[PDB]
């Protein structure tokens, strides 16, 4: 009652490891709002220059 | 411990002070809750900790000269943590284990198997478990208040005892010799009270026995060779015990043992370890925060010699049936023994 | 503070000992290996024990470990204050410290024991770059090696005088 | 109603959310009898062992603000929810103070006996020197809180906190109490049972205060009687001090005096500051806040401030803040955080603690 | 010819430089009609007078008193002139400054005394057990003490202070002497008791053993010959008595024992030096020369102190007057008289010239 | 006979020229009662009633009395030497100010009256014991850790960085991590104590967060330590957490970066041509580089900063702690190095205007 009833009230974030991480891509610099990224269980694709 | 958990092991012999890197049992990846020796086997201990497991160990007849994280066996059933274990009185290699998830469940260790499983039994948390006098049923304490009488073999309801104890407060529940269930609890006003009940009439009471109104739950500890139950509250600084007999009121408050210090936990000696020539009736290990503290219970006797009537034929190291034979269903007394041998 | 001084004597032969000047192979036998110090007759001044001394030139010769005839240098039942120049080998340096030792036995008398003591804390303030101090007030706190050893560097010390532990 | 508890080493302040000042206010104490009984409780909490003080041994559950003995600490908060307050503490929130840097294995039981033992609702830790800078009403500040066990100096800027500027002094209230005694023999009163410390504590209270210039109170004490004082012992006996007023206290600007090689109250605060960035030490200057009740004595804001302008530059404003509260400064910033309306996305549930355990505990707070 | 006077909290011993012992030692008491008695005068006359400690507990609470010991002490015990002499004086740990100026008042311009000194007791026993660091735990009449000292200097911050000593045990001794049968009340019983204390009293190593053993036979029994020829027996109260140093509970007493004590000011001195003050634990007083004591404080402490460190008592034989022996022989030094407060420098700097020259 | 003077924030070590080893090490500590003065291991052993005090902070003096007390206690106290009798070879820190070089040079030849004397960059020694003119050098020491590239024997003063975050920085974050698990250090003499466990049983972790997961979830990683008094107290994380603050200096609430980023940031201000063989020449040394692990959490570290052409190669000798003072020997032996000596005599008639030149 004095709190609202949640599962998700204490998820917190956490980055990952620099060794799991993607260094040296050229993200793009188009001015346009968009996600730039787009990732399935298989690939990850990233818009660059 | 610092991480994980563990429990000390030493032999009776290292009094004094205790080094801080002496070997301790640590193969638990959560604290340890409960721990109890094997009653037909002195070098072997179960364990059940926060990791939802319970891990069986053997102790070298030296005790441990490096520390022990591999167990006998590792005997995983439970879902939440296990802070109740109760080794079988008479079945050989039966042992008990209760955990937060309200399920009991009787196991094998020679094996590795699960018995039984008793899941739909308690509703809510369970506080302790005790065998009988010969192994064939078990009381249980739950936090809805309710005392509960359950044969593991056939999974069925013996008796039960709604609302046991009015508090709200932790309360427990053991076996006595002669079969009936004392059990200690808390009033609606919050005061501490011990009871005493029939399985074959649960309506009433025998006796209901008010100490004070202190905080702290009561942990029995029951003696069946004297019938003198011993009770020890968490917190306190003071041992009550009490004779239970056939005549009313059936609960007769002999002595107080006070100290000055509270008590973190209790350990009593089985009849077996007492030094029977000095009238020693129960030796108590009264647990401090950082020391542990023999406590000696003598029956003052102007006589030197044995105490035939002190001291009747008690249950011994070794064991009746087996895992198989008690699972088929035979039920058989612990074999009794003599401790005049044990006189110097 | 008894006030007992301590006599240029004493202060001469502490800077001989503890400073090393470049000096030829013979004079460097002549270097104190060993010194006792005791109270003048007036017991006024403190004053170097005669022929109570160990050189470095009889270690090896006429002597082969120096802590050991150094202690039998001690009187049984009468207190002194002692220099010894340690040579011991640390597991990653070899050190040479100077020691200085108080020899309180039990079986000296008691004016003896008490005017040492009350005098301790101002010779030694004198003999300054000291630091090592043994205090020993029985022969069983000094005889052994080991003891020594553990004043010097604890349980670091590999070696003493050239020799294992 | 949320509950505030400010569990302190000598004293223990509860009372509900939104209130002006605490319900409760008890020594943080467990008695035990020492004689025995020959007319036909094995303990004493509070001020009913105060009371019955001439035949019980006090002992304090908090010693230099770490947790000695764990089963008279519940005690002390068994008897704040149900003998003080009077009321269930399954059915309202508790609102936890902890000193700074606490230690997260006291912060873990803390808040396990909670859920556990009390079957509270909701449970939140924040950290005293924060409160004392909500009561009064300020974002930038160094607060400088001395209860009975130890001396905390947290310097906040802007509601941001600095963990590496924090120090300790292991000096207050208890340690100027058994001082108290050390010199009180000095003029032939003994003071030795646990329960004297009572009687030269209320003593203290009383009669102390913090002189601007050492050496001159001592040379107007020792050739006029202007500076002496009598207090009436609970027997009837009257005793008289004189330069003990103020030399106790001063044991907390001079830490020479019980041996202490750390520095005085007044340079604890001065190394905090020059601990932070520079660009934050002007405003840190200006907001000195102190809490606790060993700064309630007569002048020590004065000496304070004369202390602190000596250490920092001459052209820096040297303000002492002392709110006339500032013995309940922790609870009074305890209620009025868990009164705001954006406090209640902090609150712990028990259930939630249950399926997670301490981890979320240690997160969601500083 | 300089003078040694060792104002104890009981017992006043005096003497002359260079001598082995104390040449008066009486206690130091005041006695007024209940027209002032002072020492074994006090104590001649029983019970028609009152008695007063004006030392009773190491640190001087009455001047005015304190002066009539010192001219005894002088004129009918040393049996000298004071002015012609030089005094030394000793003072008990944690003396405030105010009495070492107040002393150095009194003797300079009421006894006239060419020079005088002050010093510490707990200092001058550790000096005379041969030692300058090390833990002193001086037990005498009125008081307990244990003072740690490092380098010849006390630690005012880890001195801590008893109210339990030989006083307490005289009283303990005659009231378990009444569970015998015997009366002692009167205040020259009070005499004989101590006189027993001294002479049969003995410390147990086991206390519940040596109980054991008492009540199971008469070879603890001891027989002790009143001064009008009454012989009384005492069994186990020979031990009991001098239990209640390591167990005040017996008297009613909340604070610790005083092997507890000594172990509390060791460890409130620090770390790096507690070592030393383990393996250098001195015994001093009257109250200490009871037998078995040092066994029995060396079993106490090991069972508190950690099991790496050795734990070693010093029981010197001649420790009841340690403290005077050491001062004596401080007196009877060529080297020491340049140390002596002149009255020529008293008059420059009054009074206050006994903290930079005495510390 | 040359003497080989190495003065440190805590350790100042001293010996002969020739020979392998510092002959003598001493804490640089100067002690005073509380209750005149104690140095080195004096004060170490007196400590208990001590107030102990640094005359080097961070690498700056703070009193120069003090820091004549442990010159005159290095000659007289230790070396048991003359040093009028002596050429002494002084050590000085990278980027070292004129005005702190200035006073060196006055005291040893007023003070000391030191025939002759010369003065040599830390990291420039640190390489000759590696046997090397080609490198980067991470001197991490008491007061202050700096990252000087060498190419070829050539000094580039431009790409020195200097971290403020050193050993005696770790000996205060274990201090305050120690009062977590209940044990208080607060004056100069529980320092020492604490700098002792932190010599004994502290390391660097390859991975902090999974060294975290099994010391919360395991009993391996706990070890015992003694106090001079007697009491045994345990540790468990600390063991890992206080070296952790090398590669994360936000533990302490500094902003700068970790000790391998300083490396690599250091190779990156050199010129392009050079940094393939600095990166193959990374060269640790001081007091606080001898953690265990310390050579392979740095070479995973700047591995994963350099490019993944170039081949990481951290040279960790096991006597690095002692480099710069075998560095010193070596070269007060070479013959090339009598050219170097600053004489008394041609001093007193110039100045330090001789100094400043004939170094670097
Ligand atoms: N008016 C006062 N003058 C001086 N000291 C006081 C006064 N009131 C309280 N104290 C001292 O402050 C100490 C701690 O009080 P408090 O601030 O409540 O500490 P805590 O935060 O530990 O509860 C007490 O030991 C008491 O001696
Ligand atoms: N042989 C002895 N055995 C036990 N107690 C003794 C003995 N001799 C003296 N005492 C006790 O010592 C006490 C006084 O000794 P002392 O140390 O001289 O007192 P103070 O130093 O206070 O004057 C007396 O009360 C006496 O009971
Ligand atoms: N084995 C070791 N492990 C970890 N740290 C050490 C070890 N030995 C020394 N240190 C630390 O290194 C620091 C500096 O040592 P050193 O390199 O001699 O400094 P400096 O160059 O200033 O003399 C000391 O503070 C000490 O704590
Ligand atoms: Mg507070
Ligand atoms: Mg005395
Ligand atoms: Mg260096």
């Amino acid at each position: 009652k004095v709190v609202r009833q949640s599962k998700f009230r204490h998820v917190f974030g956490q980055p990952v490891k620099n060794d799991q991480c993607y260094e040296d891509i050229r993200v793009s610099r188009v001015t346009w709002d968009s996600t730039f990224c787009a990732v399935n269980p298989k690939f990850l694709a990233v818009i660059v220059e | 411990a610092s991480g994980g958990g563990a429990f000390l092991v030493l032999p009776l012999s290292k009094t004094g002070r205790i080094d801080k890197a002496y070997p301790t049992v640590c193969g638990h990846t959560g604290p340890v809750l409960d721990i109890d020796w094997c009653p037909h086997n002195d070098e072997v201990i179960a364990s059940g900790s926060e990791d939802c497991t319970v891990m069986v160990w053997q102790i070298p007849e030296n005790g441990l000269t490096s520390p022990l994280t591999e167990p006998v066996v590792v005997l995983e059933g439970h879902t939440k943590r296990v802070g109740i274990i109760a080794w079988h009185p008479t079945a050989r290699n039966v042992l008990l284990s209760a955990g937060c998830d309200n399920v009991v469940l009787i196991w094998n260790v020679g094996t590795a198997e699960e018995l039984y499983r008793l899941d739909s039994l308690h509703p809510d948390l369970i506080y302790n478990v005790s065998w009988n006098h010969n192994g064939s049923l078990f009381c249980s304490a739950c936090k809805d208040k309710s005392v509960r009488i359950i044969d593991p073999r056939r999974g069925t309801l013996v008796a039960e005892r709604e609302k046991a104890h009015e508090g709200a407060r932790p309360m427990r529940a053991i076996f006595l010799a002669d079969g009936k269930v004392f059990t200690t609890g808390f009033s609606r006003m919050s005061e501490r009270q011990l009871a005493l009940w029939d399985p074959e009439n649960l309506e009433e009471p025998m006796a209901l026995q008010e100490l004070d109104s202190s905080n702290g739950a009561l942990l029995p500890f029951y003696d069946p060779d004297t019938s003198v139950v011993y009770v020890c509250g968490k917190g306190d600084s003071s041992i009550r015990y009490f004779e239970i007999t056939e005549e009313p009121p059936y609960i007769h408050f002999l002595n107080t043992f006070t100290s000055k210090e509270p008590q973190r936990g209790m350990g009593s000696m089985p009849k077996r370890g007492l030094e029977v020539s000095k009238c020693e009736i129960a030796r108590f290990y009264k647990l401090h925060e950082r020391k542990c503290e023999p406590i000696v219970m003598t029956v003052p006797r102007k006589s030197d010699l044995f105490q035939d009537d002190l001291y009747p034929d008690t249950a011994g190291p070794e064991a009746a049936l087996e895992a198989e034979e008690w699972v088929s269903g035979r039920d058989a007394d612990p074999i009794l023994i003599s401790l005049r041998e044990a006189y110097v | 503070a008894s006030g007992v001084a301590v006599s240029d004597g004493v202060i001469k032969v502490f800077n001989d000992m503890k400073v090393r000047k470049s000096s030829t192979p013979e004079e460097v036998k002549k270097r104190k290996k060993a010194v006792l110090f005791c109270l003048s007759e007036d017991k006024k001044n403190i004053i170097l024990e005669e022929g109570k001394e160990i050189l470095v030139g009889d270690v090896g010769q006429t002597v082969d470990d120096p802590y050991a005839t150094f202690v039998k240098m001690l009187p049984d039942k009468d207190c002194r204050y002692a220099l010894y120049d340690a040579t011991y080998e640390t597991k990653e340096s070899k050190k040479e410290d100077l020691v200085f030792i108080f020899w309180a036995p039990e079986s000296a008398p008691l004016k003896s024991k008490m005017i040492y003591a009350s005098s301790k804390d101002a010779i030694k303030k004198k003999l300054t770059g000291i630091k090592h101090e043994l205090q020993a007030n029985c022969y069983e706190e000094v005889k052994d090696r080991c003891t020594l050893a553990e004043k010097l560097g604890g349980s670091a010390v590999i070696s003493l005088e050239g020799k294992p532990l | 109603a949320a509950l505030v508890v400010d569990n302190g080493s000598g004293m223990c302040k509860a009372g509900f959310a939104g209130d002006d000042a605490p319900r409760a206010v008890f020594p943080s104490i467990v008695g035990r009898p020492r004689h025995q009984g020959v007319m036909v409780k094995d303990s004493y909490v509070g001020d009913e062992a105060q009371s019955k003080r001439g035949i019980l041994t006090l002992k304090y559950p908090i010693e230099h603000g770490i947790v000695t003995n764990w089963d008279d600490m519940e005690k002390i908060w068994h008897h704040t929810f149900y003998n003080e307050l009077r009321v269930a503490p399954e059915e309202h929130p508790v609102l936890l103070t902890e000193a700074p840097l606490n230690p997260k294995a006291n912060r873990e039981k803390m808040t396990q006996i909670m859920f556990e033992t009390f079957n509270t609702p909701a449970m939140y830790v924040a950290i005293q020197a924060v409160l004392s800078l909500y009561a009064s009403g300020r974002t930038t500040g160094i607060v400088m809180d001395s209860g009975d066990g130890v001396t905390h100096t947290v310097p906040i800027y802007e509601g941001y906190a600095l963990p590496h500027a924090i120090l300790r002094l292991d000096l207050a209230g208890r340690d100027l109490t058994d001082y108290l005694m050390k010199i009180l023999t000095e003029r032939g009163y003994s003071f030795t049972t646990t329960a004297e410390r009572e009687i030269v504590r209320d003593i203290k209270e009383k009669l102390c205060y913090v002189a601007l210039d050492f050496e001159q109170e001592m040379a107007t004490a020792a050739s006029s009687s202007s500076l002496e004082k009598s207090y009436e012992l609970p027997d009837g006996q009257v005793i008289t001090i004189g330069n003990e007023r103020f030399r106790c206290p001063e044991a907390l600007f001079q830490p020479s005096f019980l041996g202490m090689e750390s520095a005085g109250i007044h340079e604890t605060t001065f190394n905090s500051i020059m601990k932070c960035d520079v660009d934050i030490r002007k405003d840190l200057y200006a907001n000195t806040v102190l809490s606790g009740g060993t700064t309630m004595y007569p002048g020590i804001a004065d000496r304070m401030q004369k202390e602190i302008t000596a250490l920092a530059p001459s052209t820096m404003k040297i303000k002492i803040i002392a709110p006339p509260e500032r013995k309940y400064s922790v609870w009074i910033g305890g209620s009025i955080l868990a009164s705001l309306s954006t406090f209640q996305q902090m609150w712990i549930s028990k259930q939630e603690y249950d399926e997670s355990g301490p981890s979320i505990v240690h997160r969601k707070c500083f």
